[PDB]
């Protein structure tokens, strides 16, 4: 269709700054096919030589002749593989980058609904799967047609009798060619699916041991992974046979035309209207002329799903994300006025259904402010839209006189910061995490938001200072000490409004409230987020929160 | 069976 | 180790009878270059059509019969390894189910998903497709040397003295080759979980505006990269060189000292043809020998992972031979202690002991944590208690029969967790044998989840994917009260039943608590924080600390003014 027409055209603009490469590399394509195609023309002469007498003015010209271009098709077809492989690395990371860049800017409904699963694949090995197909499945087909035709060339040059019995046994070939490529991967298909679905039985019982051991079903979930597998075995054996089954097909055709040719070759030999030399570069060629329709009709197949696993990624780069237009405000006054007027918020992924209904108050930069409420009430929502994380549905809200989404997004969340509901360590150093996202900063900053929350007395424990590597996904330290590095990534910053969502976090709540008044400044916005009522006290004002209605 | 060289690049 | 491989004997018979025709079909396979041979020599001497007529009938019956031998030979060793490896791999789930309970806890359930999905599917798969192409090989690689050796032993000694020196440079150089693709491989897998680790935590990389500098973070990963692939690429160039030379250097080698061989009428010129057309066949199969050889080491490296866990034994003690016919459900602790065996310095449960009787209501209660879901694991036969006896009806839980036991107790956890199946199996889990219609309808009759499901569009047969998308934490209560009560237990176990529950339902509970007519045959265990169905039960014990603190009946606890006063006045 004319879909697979704007994919040709859009794959072939990704490979536009290549192209000192692609002329280099096609031109060694080229100079190799002419190269091979004339050796076997040269072997007849030799043998037709080999007749009369030694003359050099022929037999010298033939044998130069065949180690020139033995040597110019080795060493073209060396280079050719050399600039191609440097061609799809190119194309490899350059993909890459451009569509992770491209992921990056989605707003934030679009990886909620999203299984990481998916991006996983798209970015690994789709990558791969799209740059395939200039400097290798075009590769291919470009240099199996040439040489198809040259062959075919040569042929009605030695005998215009002979090269027509070619052709009558050729749409076998093809067609036989196409039904098994066909077959083949609606078993590989098929194979895919029968391996998740055993995977999907041991995936119960694993996880849940519990459940099972609990009513004693161990010999149950043995008995349904037993026969998940009989599913599997089934065709495993199909794929083998027909495998199997066209392989002897493909030899009992090749000794029939071989057979065919020798035969009647002979007989017109006999006649005089062909040589021994001329019925050598005759057979040579027609051994080679099957090998290179099998070559060009699998590749061709294999051309259209390297498009398929380039429609997934360019789907996923071109989707428009549901963001705001971006702010340019960014006022070195910043006493920090907080106003909420009548929000309503619904999640993009699942409308409908309300969660803040109509809430209006107002934070002093000068006190301290704590939210309550029961679990799955929606307090951390309106953590999430006081950092402009999502868009609500009704109200606004009322930054310093302004709409939270008219200021810059580097300057706003430079100056109004929070500690997750549940903290995240990424994979860098202890100091690299403490000034996550910030440019530039020297080491006593980040020594002293240590020491103010409580993150400097276990930080001598473990050798390097603050240069400690952490593990993936934080997994080293202990979560006690996970809440503290998070607090103190929030303070290095030197934020305006603080937001803190301990929340379920207890028995160090009362660790930074001791030192500090929740770290009320008085010119420092702060809002403490908690379950229970007999913990703040310390916020001058407080708002409960049930079922999305202050009270 | 018969081995099957991979393509080459 | 070779030793601990040799599996697979049992079907000795049938792969005997797959050597038997490998090398019927190799043998037939190379009268190919023996027929043109003989035809090239009958046209340089002329002679009859009869030796034309029946050489090539000779070529016709031989090949075609070497394809049938193969296709036959090749199905065969297809359909037994599709045996073996399956009734392997359905074996290895029989070892890690056996396993103690312990294993599954610390260690990471996708290092348990590993070793079991594709540490033997792709193991076995990737060994059987490299053994037989090893072996296909190795007999024609044989048996052309047989016949080299019968047609000129001249030519033929002389390829023996100039392989190995043509085949060192191609293998040291492709050995280098490999090394720097293993490289790229390794960056390119490496800077995919560096993208995929920001990618899952997109709230907390958006909060603090650092989306430009994850986007330096990769692509200091990728221009890593960048540095190594142009050393990849040419050594590419320079491995399909060293290929290409070293191959073609070795046929004029042998075609110069045949030539002056056969110009000097030692040999025919049709035997020059049989030879070289043998030489290619030969070499081919030695450089494909070579290739598969590592592949296959590589394979039976890493099956010493997957005998490692098949041979591990179980802590737990083994089930017992004990089936009665009747129980009558008295169970007693006796002074137990427990302590988890992951950490056995910290006694988590010690010093207790109470009685459980059919027809009265148990009811255990204590603050958040000091071993509470503890309790119940010891009861359902899940862990071992360190110290103290454990009877169910006179006799200890080990000596009873695993499956029977599991029948005659059932519990509700904490988070019940469901699976997705059928609604009308996941109510009956786990029976010996299937209940019949009316069960599943009454037993959600006595759990109040037939409000709930007559609704369904499919009712009980609607299906439920992983994790229980489609159901409420109130619905996950009802779905899971069910699944206790089709057995009928003899001792039941409750925990946290009405953690979401405050509807139609808990009054169902409590009508089965404290109403029914089959209390007097069953025992129940009731953990739960409403203080609602305490005060009614039989028997109230308070836990703190893992010990028993406070006992007796209700009304005979708040005279003392001890524990349970505390969150009464609160
Ligand atoms: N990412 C999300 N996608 C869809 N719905 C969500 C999401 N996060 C929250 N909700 C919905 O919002 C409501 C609660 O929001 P929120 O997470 O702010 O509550 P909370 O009371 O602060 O949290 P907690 O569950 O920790 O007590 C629920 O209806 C929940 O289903
Ligand atoms: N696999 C484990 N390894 C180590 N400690 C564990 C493990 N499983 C449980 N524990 C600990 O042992 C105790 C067992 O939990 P417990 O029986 O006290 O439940 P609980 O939190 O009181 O239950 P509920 O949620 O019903 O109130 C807890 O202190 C828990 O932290």
């Amino acid at each position: 269709q004319v879909n697979n027409k704007v994919l040709m055209w859009r794959l072939l603009k990704l490979s536009r700054p290549d192209l000192p490469l692609l002329v280099a590399a096609f031109f060694f394509l080229v100079l190799a096919v002419l190269g091979e195609t004339l050796i076997p023309h040269y072997s007849g002469r030799v043998i037709d030589i080999l007749g009369g007498d030694f003359d050099p003015h022929a037999f010298a010209s033939a044998i130069f002749f065949m180690c020139l271009f033995s040597f110019g098709s080795s060493l073209s077809a060396g280079c050719r593989g050399g600039c191609f492989t440097y061609t799809m690395s190119r194309i490899n990371l350059r993909i890459r980058e451009q569509l992770f860049s491209s992921l990056l800017r989605q707003d934030l409904g679009f990886f909620q609904e999203t299984k990481t699963g998916e991006l996983n694949s798209r970015l690994s090995s789709d990558t791969t799967l799209m740059s395939n197909w200039l400097p290798l499945n075009a590769n291919v087909l470009l240099r199996s047609l040439v040489k198809v035709v040259g062959l075919y060339g040569f042929m009605l040059s030695i005998s215009p009798r002979l090269t027509l019995l070619s052709l009558l046994h050729m749409p076998f070939t093809i067609a036989a060619e196409k039904v098994y490529n066909t077959r083949h991967q609606e078993v590989l298909r098929e194979i895919q699916d029968a391996v998740a679905r055993a995977g999907q039985v041991v995936r119960e019982a694993v996880g849940g041991l519990q459940t099972v051991r609990s009513f004693g079903a161990e010999e149950h979930e043995v008995c349904r992974y037993k026969e998940a597998l009989e599913q599997c075995r089934q065709l495993y054996w199909r794929r083998d046979l027909e495998r199997a089954l066209y392989l002897l097909v493909r030899r009992v055709l090749h000794l029939g035309v071989q057979m065919l040719m020798l035969s009647c070759g002979l007989q017109q030999m006999q006649d005089g209207e062909l040589t021994q030399g001329s019925l050598l570069s005759f057979m040579i060629y027609q051994e080679s002329v099957g090998s290179y329709v099998q070559t060009l009709v699998y590749i061709y197949g294999d051309m259209l799903s390297n498009v398929g696993a380039a429609e997934k990624v360019f789907s996923y780069m071109d989707r428009q994300p549901n963001l705001p237009s971006p702010g340019t405000l960014a006022p070195t006054t910043l006493q920090g006025v907080v106003k909420f007027q009548d929000v309503s918020f619904a999640y993009p992924n699942r409308p409908d259904r309300p969660v803040l209904k109509g809430l209006t108050f107002t934070l002093r930069p000068g006190e301290v402010t704590a939210l309550v409420g029961p679990n799955g009430s929606g307090k951390s929502t309106v953590a999430a839209l006081l950092q402009n994380l999502y868009q609500p549905t009704g109200g606004q809200v009322l930054l310093d006189e302004k709409p939270i989404s008219q200021y810059e997004h580097c300057y706003l969340h430079s100056q109004v910061v929070s500690v997750g509901q549940e903290p995240v360590l990424f994979s860098g150093s202890v100091r690299n995490n403490i000034a996550y996202g910030l440019q530039s900063c020297e080491d006593d900053k980040v020594m002293a938001a240590a020491q103010a929350a409580h993150a400097d007395d276990f930080i001598q424990e473990m050798e390097h200072g603050i240069y400690t590597d952490v593990g993936e996904k934080g997994s080293q330290l202990a979560a006690g000490q996970k809440q503290r590095l998070a607090i103190a990534r929030a303070l290095v910053r030197d934020p305006r409004v603080l937001i803190l969502d301990e929340a379920t976090s207890a028995l160090d709540v009362q660790c930074e409230q001791a030192l500090q008044d929740w770290n009320s400044r008085g010119d420092r916005t702060v809002l403490v987020i908690a379950h229970r009522l007999q913990t703040v006290q310390r916020a001058h004002q407080i708002l409960v929160l049930q079922e999305g209605k202050l009270q | 069976r018969r081995y099957q060289k991979s393509t080459e690049l | 180790v070779r030793r601990l491989l040799g599996c697979l004997g049992s079907e000795t018979r049938r792969l005997s009878l797959f050597l038997v025709l490998v090398v019927l079909s190799s043998l037939g396979e190379m009268a190919i270059p023996f027929f043109t041979g003989r035809l090239t020599d009958w046209i340089l001497q002329d002679g009859s059509a009869d030796t034309f007529t029946r050489n090539l009938t000779l070529m016709s019956i031989l090949t075609i019969a070497s394809a049938v031998l193969e296709f036959v030979g090749d199905g065969i060793y297809n359909n037994t390894m599709g045996h073996v490896h399956s009734h392997l791999q359905g074996e290895v789930f029989g070892a890690v189910l056996r396993q103690e309970t312990e294993f599954f806890q610390q260690n990471q359930t996708g290092n348990i998903m590993s070793r079991v999905t594709e540490d033997t599917s792709t193991l076995s798969d990737s060994l059987s497709e490299n053994l037989s192409l090893f072996l296909w090989y190795l007999v024609r690689g044989l048996c052309l040397l047989g016949i080299m050796l019968w047609g000129s032993v001249s030519l033929t000694m002389v390829t023996l003295i100039t392989l190995p020196l043509l085949f060192l440079l191609p293998k040291k150089v492709g050995k280098w080759y490999q090394l720097l693709e293993v490289q790229v491989r390794e960056s390119l897998a490496k800077s995919s979980q560096v993208a995929i680790e920001a990618l899952s935590a997109m709230p907390t990389v958006r909060s603090f505006a650092n989306e430009e500098g994850e986007a330096q973070k990769f692509r200091e990963k990728l221009q890593e990269i960048k540095t190594l692939n142009q050393k990849e690429a040419v050594a590419y160039a320079v491995n399909s060189w060293t290929t290409s030379i070293s191959g073609m250097l070795l046929k004029v080698g042998i075609l110069y000292i045949g030539g002056q061989l056969v110009t000097s009428g030692a040999v025919s010129s049709g035997n020059l043809v049989t030879f070289v057309l043998y030489q290619m066949q030969f070499t081919q199969a030695v450089e494909v020998l070579l290739s598969i050889y590592p592949r296959v080491q590589k394979a039976v490296g890493s099956s010493e992972k997957i005998f490692e866990y098949l041979d591990r034994t179980p802590r737990c003690p083994p089930s017992g031979l004990l089936t009665p016919l009747h129980l009558e459900g008295l169970v007693q602790f006796q002074d137990v202690s427990f302590a988890y065996p992951n950490r056995p310095d910290v006694l988590v449960l010690q010093g207790l002991t109470f009685t459980l009787r059919p027809g009265e209501v148990t009811a255990l209660v204590g603050p958040n944590g000091s071993g509470k879901s503890t309790v119940a694991a010891l009861l359902q036969n899940l862990y071992q208690p360190t110290g103290g006896q454990l009877l169910l009806d006179g006799k200890p839980l080990p000596q009873y029969e695993h499956r029977y036991l599991h029948r005659q107790v059932a519990a509700v956890g904490q988070e019940p967790q469901v699976f997705g199946r059928s609604l009308q199996e996941n109510i009956a889990y786990g029976l010996t044998q299937k209940p019949t219609m009316e069960e599943i309808t009454a037993a959600a009759v006595k759990s109040g989840a037939h409000s709930f499901i007559s609704g369904l569009p499919q009712g009980y047969d609607t299906e439920v994917d992983e994790a229980g998308s489609q159901l409420s934490g109130g619905q996950r209560q009802a779905v899971a009260l069910a699944r206790a009560l089709i057995r009928k237990p003899c001792v039941l176990i409750l925990d946290d039943a009405t953690s979401a529950l405050d509807a139609n339902s808990q009054l169902q509970v409590e009508q089965l608590l404290y109403e029914s007519p089959e209390r007097y045959s069953r025992s129940v265990l009731l953990i739960t924080q409403h203080l609602s169905l305490v005060e009614q039960a039989d028997h109230i014990l308070f836990l703190e600390g893992g010990a028993i603190r406070e006992g007796g009946t209700h009304q005979q606890l708040m005279e003392k003014k001890g524990c349970y006063w505390a969150m009464v006045q609160a």
